[PDB]
């Protein structure tokens, strides 16, 4: 898909 | 090649364009649980690597190869198909590991390794484990694996449990109800209300949830990467029979996964479970278009079927049935097009 | 076809798959400024549509076709390349308009319109106006426009202005400085730091901002859709000579656009300016890799050059210098990979904008 | 010297040890409102600096001198008494401004400048403006100021208004009530209940608050840095007469300050007001040991007196009196020992 | 006096001013582990105090003097150098104990105790045991201890252990990387980055942690307060030879301490270990500037050398190497300027500590 | 690009 | 005092 | 140091 891995906040 | 057949080009282009961005690498490496667990599993099992030959499938920036190097690996073949391979080479040179880590750009289904390897390391887990269809590339790399060779991770447990979340159901349902309007700027959209509801509920929801919403003990489906072959993942049939612990509306199935690094010294687990620290995989929940009512003690049986598609993802089919009432729910979901809810 | 020659198939696939989703249509229709202005521009220019033949390029849900029907169009040819075309054919049947709206699935460069239309309606604006390269599909459709026909929208006005936003600029290095550590899990990442900086600076920033971050009146580059040809949009040279109104560090150029529907009755404007209510196009800012010091009374000159690519977008080259000092700055950006920074927070005014005591 | 007399050594040592830490510099420079407002005020008024001679009092890392340099200053004498002066020199050299910014280490009351200057820039504001007694060093630097010379900042408005905050009053009161115990591990502490209440309420509270708690329009006391002399700040008598806008318990006075950069082109304000974006100065609230009750429309008069001490701070004396009832409240507070409440 | 010779007056001023505040006393008394253990150690060794003469060094509020009185002491000399001494004289009057507790304002190295005591009670423990250099004042007071007298506490056990905490280590560079930007408001700060890194690494970290971040059993260095002399604490060499139990990157050495009140009746322990309930001493960790790779079965050897300074604290020098690889690492830290990292969050276990599936 | 049109909040 | 300037979160 | 004893939460 578009973004396989999702952004995780730090 | 094996990859190019199960993958149509327009998916592979956008797929490897995505991993070519350093910002997307930073996001994965800043996942402390993910990066720290991988390092612990490798260093703690350092003799699964000491003076061994390592294959790193989809090395990204190469962070796994560096762990294998710290563990004492003799040679490490870090394979990467995105342009990130060039950034892996720069880190190998600047960490003075040119003599141990060999970056080989290309798809592992296409590259030509010089020798067989003792252990394969990789992070082939997408959200819901099976997205990206990278587990097939991981298993495909077993052709370079020695007979007594090891796999890191060794197995993957996918866990599914039914949940109740009226807030989430209403949220997706009201979205599709935009197309219920009989006079949007004088235009009757109602005829598409059907198609909209099917579309919004075709999307798995990716965020985290408190475990209090789970209504039954989770079912586990295990993939053993030592023993599975590529073709096993073309179709994944996961039966389930949930004994309900709480009454209420079952709004769908919640998915998370664990993977285990079964080494010579100790087994180390990496878990994306809703009780564990949040990771960039989150959890996945698949909604029912119409929820099912279940009483505490009822049985909710059905089957979750995953058919691999050319878009490097899966067509999910979930049928759920309250046995005590015959209340059935048939659902189709497109794993490649999820709704990222987390804020 | 002309579309196939200028677009890699991988780009069109992901492109038209995106527009196949009713969730994406809905997002556009729920833009009140976008949908309301288009409705007003059509219904309030009813002589431009009454008993006219209409071509709706990229109709999507066909909502614009229904406005043309609401204005009294005789026949409407609604061209849509995504799989949204069959959802619009449903809408046309259920709205009992199969005699006036004809949905034609396919790319406007490939379908056979049977006849010539008196007016062409479309929503070909990407962010920064030019993204998605749909403007060329809109201009290509003029092969069906009868001589003396109209285009809705008729003209497009992209505005450039230099801005100051130290926080936006410093955000770039904050993120890339992740790589500047000697022992990330025992690995020295610092060799990649410069690459991370370059990556973040190649990204246009899609959000909104307070007007007071601008430091000079906007420069407007105008595309007349009645006159412009397809090839005109392959290379877009936008010279600018800004006169600084505020002293400060110029960190880049902000962009927004307006379109005017010049009807026989009245000219209706759709403006995405930071002065106006937010639309789903927002605004786009392009940072400079090195900021430029300029005082009120200096001239910031330079060129913004947009070069179309086979990914339905533009490569952006921005050169700019402060004439009084010669200090210049370049930057290259990929319009296809913007950074969506919008958070919902009402934009903060630049520091040092209080000229009277706030405590009063 | 002038500094060494009004400052006993043990205060000056700990004071300049504090500013010698880069982490404390980073904290001030990361204050975007503070750093951005100073740059705007200097650049917008660039001809107050163009080809002029600048004195930077307490330059820290030198960030103000760099702004004066960007504005076009001919020469800039950046004076700094802490070890941070050595870090300012490194930034001057690495920004290639050795020909324009001259770091002169030492206390401005002690250093020897080569020439008179056109404008003085500095950040001499402590919390409640008067803490650190650095405004005296700022005014003391006027001896290097040309007759038509300018000061940046030019003036400082200190604002005080009465407030109600039963949560904050109870919080400090219950703390002191630890010493109300008659049998703490069998030990009667009650005799010290007095001394504890006086101690906890001697501390100004430093945090932010919503303006809804202010019960009257703020009173303003202005210090004009062009016209004041060092000795004016030894004793600051601030009368106040508040017309109450709301009934309720007046728990004390809330303090914040504004400073204005009155340039040749425009005046630019820097405000620490509770309605403005938060800054590292926060706001300061001085509690009454016993609050005063006031009705909407009553007048609350009194005097806030600041006497400078050798610890580079002030002994605060606040007497507040509801005129309609004669309800008086006498308070002593030690500005140098505040309670940092913000979380 | 001996105290004046080893302490800069600026240090003592800020030091004793701190202890003059009842808010600081209260913070110590409200430490249930600290106050409760001291109470138990005294009252449960009542023969060590019954009809004895007691010297309370650094009594503060004199709370320890009251426990000695509660145990039946005949006369108690309570020495306090801060202005807290007059608050204790108030407590002594109001508790009707002016005949048994005598408050003596002043430093123990300067007051004239009139006689010799049978036992000395004090709370001279700073964080990492040795900070504040009050242990020397406690040992100096032995000039009043009758031969065959006791010391409460009697011994102190500082424990060292190597830890792994990638997040703690990476926090250092994250903060210092503020300086690594070329245009902070137009200024290039990067030249100061290395200094910021060094500054943050000179700071001991005062918080708590999960036991599982340790990678080897603790090494214990013991100070016997009955035998030790003042000069013994000026230079404290703590050799260590850790045997790694876990593979990983060693990021530094963690510290905590225990004291034992060895009474005639029973020995009472006050332990600040990470195993035990949190006390106001917490624990202290000293990072390494460069982390050391060590596998389970390697030996981490080195020295921790503490050199007293005129600021009532210690300069800390930590050298350590992995014997199997020779890779070494140094670090210097100022014990007087720690970093108080504690946030209240229950400490997280190190990643990769799940040996069974958490989903089970 | 991935998302030609951006999401606008309702 | 101890800390003249207070820590401001970023 | 500035704070010899650290604050312990109640
Ligand atoms: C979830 C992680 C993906 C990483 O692995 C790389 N990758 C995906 N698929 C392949 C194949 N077939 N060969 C090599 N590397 C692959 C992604 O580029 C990403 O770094
Ligand atoms: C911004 C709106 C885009 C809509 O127009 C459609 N579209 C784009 N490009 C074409 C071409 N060449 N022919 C027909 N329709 C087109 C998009 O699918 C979307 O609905
Ligand atoms: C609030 C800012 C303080 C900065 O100014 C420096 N500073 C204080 N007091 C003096 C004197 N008397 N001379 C020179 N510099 C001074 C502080 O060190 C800090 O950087
Ligand atoms: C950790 C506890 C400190 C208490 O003891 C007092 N104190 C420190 N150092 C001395 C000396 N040399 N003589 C007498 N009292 C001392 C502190 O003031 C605090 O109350």
């Amino acid at each position: 898909g578009k973004a396989p891995r999702k952004q995780l906040a730090t | 090649s094996v990859f190019s057949e199960r993958t149509e080009e327009s998916s592979a282009v956008q797929y490897f364009q995505f991993y070519g961005y350093l910002s997307q690498q930073q996001n994965m490496m800043q996942d402390y649980v993910r990066t720290g667990t991988y390092q612990r599993a490798i260093l703690q099992n350092h003799t699964d690597f000491k003076d061994k030959i390592v294959l790193d499938v989809g090395c990204g920036s190469g962070i796994l190869s560096f762990f294998a190097a710290q563990a004492g690996a003799r040679k490490i073949y870090a394979v990467e198909a995105s342009t990130m391979a060039q950034h892996a080479e720069v880190l190998v040179k600047s960490n003075n590991l040119t003599d141990r880590i060999v970056v080989i750009p290309g798809k592992v289904e296409e590259v030509s390794l010089p020798e067989q390897v003792d252990i394969i390391i990789s992070e082939p887990m997408g959200y819901m484990l099976f997205n990206e269809r990278m587990l097939e590339s991981y298993l495909h790399a077993k052709k370079y694996l020695k007979p007594s060779g090891n796999m890191f991770p060794t197995i993957g447990d996918v866990h599914l449990a039914p949940f109740t979340d009226e807030q989430l159901y209403m949220e997706q349902f009201t979205k599709a109800n935009f197309w219920y309007q009989p006079s949007f700027h004088g235009v009757d959209l109602s005829a598409l209300r059907g198609a909209a509801v099917d579309e919004y509920f075709r999307q798995p929801v990716v965020d985290t949830f408190d475990i209090r919403i789970l209504m039954a003990k989770s079912v586990k489906y295990t993939v053993n990467f030592l023993e599975a072959k590529e073709g096993d993942l073309h179709r994944i049939e996961i039966p389930f029979k949930f004994h309900m612990l709480h009454s209420g509306l079952v709004h769908g199935l919640a998915f998370w996964f664990d993977v285990a690094f079964i080494g010579s010294i100790m087994t180390v687990w990496l878990s994306t479970a809703p009780t564990e620290p949040l990771t960039h995989w989150y959890q996945v929940r698949c909604l029912f278009q119409s929820p099912l009512f279940a009483k505490a003690g009822d049985t909710l049986s059905g089957t979750c079927l995953l058919i691999a598609n050319k878009r490097q993802s899966y067509d999910i089919s979930i049928v759920a049935q309250v046995d005590q009432t015959g209340s059935k729910s048939s659902n189709l979901l497109d794993l490649k097009n999820p709704f990222f809810r987390y804020t």
